[PDB]
């Protein structure tokens, strides 16, 4: 919270998770395949679709 | 006569073998070797039968 009211520079802050290497948040991950030339730009169109 | 890859291209992101060789009409019997110059240093033409 302190660190908001800096500028256009995002500082977070945070406590490290249980097991540093393993599966943190109950969150979920994501990653969007291309599957043909759809380009850079044609996934990056999807990507902000979606 | 035998092809020669030179370096790769992008297929749409996909990188790529690329390879410089003859035409096929230009390599089938051994009559064709003829059609075969090749700069010396002189910038003569020379050829093959030479």
């Amino acid at each position: 919270r302190a660190f908001s009211q800096i500028k256009d520079a995002m500082v977070f802050a945070f406590n490290l998770p249980a097991i540093v290497e393993l599966g943190t948040a109950t969150g979920f991950d994501f990653e969007l395949i291309d599957q043909a030339g759809l380009g850079h730009e044609k996934l990056t169109q999807a990507r902000n679709q979606l | 006569w035998g092809g020669s890859y030179v370096n790769d291209f992008i297929d749409r992101g996909r990188v790529k073998k690329v390879y410089v060789m003859s035409e096929a009409k230009y390599r089938m019997l051994p009559d064709d070797i003829g059609d075969w110059y090749v700069r010396a240093a002189d910038g003569q033409m020379v050829p093959f039968s030479a």
